[PDB]
């Protein structure tokens, strides 16, 4: 019987990794975005 | 005019083309987290 | 990286500007105020002066995040006084590429090539391969269900 | 003479930026796929 309080204790330290990685990844997006806008600026400077 | 105006159409399909390739990469990372949600619940 | 990514941008943008317009078409008195009038000081009120470092870490069993504060007048973890602080690098790439040189996550199979260089690279990681003192799997929980 | 030899090296230093992009985001994502290898390794 000990597996099932294995995988318990080794679910318990993931959770934390897991959702820890989850919310890091949240402004990756907006990071990416903001890091492209001046990409937007130049071609605007291109085209004008 | 000719030479302007082609000049014009390939800024306005580069800048078209850069934003369908932000779209995408937006598309793709919006999958990668559903996915990684979905993986999530399954070990719930 | 964001650092040299930022500086890299700034500098596009500074040329930038340079192109648009080349072609066209200090506390000490509220110290002192401060002093005077609280007459008063907390251990809180110093590192208030200098910008401050927070590592929260929060997790699913309940929601609170664990902050942490470290000193920046010293050369501790996460201060930034003198340069580039503390990154803990250079023992993951190694791992990754001999991982991914078999496509077999388990080093226990892998070739005697990558085994000498986890050994050279790892000296804490030798104790391992030899097979020293056995122990089923690796459970550092085994205090509960061993008693 | 010098205007087109300016705009060849403006140019030339677009396409260098776009390359040097492109080597990044490369970058990235390889870094992101170790990562995510990584963490699949420490949970298998």
């Amino acid at each position: 019987d000990l597996e099932k309080n294995t995988l318990t204790l080794k679910n318990a330290a993931a959770v934390a990794a897991l959702d820890n990685l989850r919310g890091e990844t949240i402004t990756l997006p907006t990071e990416i975005d903001r890091r492209l806008k001046p990409l937007e600026e130049q071609l605007t400077r291109m085209a004008k | 005019l000719g030479a302007l105006a082609l000049l014009s159409q390939a800024c306005r399909r580069m800048i078209d083309n850069v934003r369908y390739t932000r779209k995408l990469l937006m598309d793709h990372t919006e999958d990668i987290f559903q996915g990684l949600g979905y993986v999530k619940l399954l070990l719930d | 990286a964001e650092t040299r990514i930022q500086e890299n941008n700034r500098d596009v943008l500074e040329l930038i500007k340079r192109a648009v317009n080349i072609v066209n078409s200090l506390m000490e008195w509220f110290d002192i105020c401060y002093a005077q009038l609280v007459s008063g000081d907390t251990p809180a009120d110093f590192w208030k002066r200098r910008p401050l470092s927070i590592v929260p870490r929060h997790y699913a069993e309940s929601p609170s995040p664990l902050i942490v504060v470290s000193y920046n007048g010293s050369s501790a973890w996460g201060g930034r006084i003198t340069g580039s602080p503390i990154l803990y690098h250079s023992a993951q790439a190694i791992i990754d590429a001999a991982c991914i040189n078999a496509r077999v996550d388990n080093p226990q199979s892998l070739h005697v090539t990558a085994r000498q260089e986890l050994v050279a690279r790892l000296p804490f990681l030798a104790n391992v391969l030899n097979n020293q003192t056995p122990l089923p799997a690796f459970k550092p929980g085994a205090e509960m269900f061993l008693n």
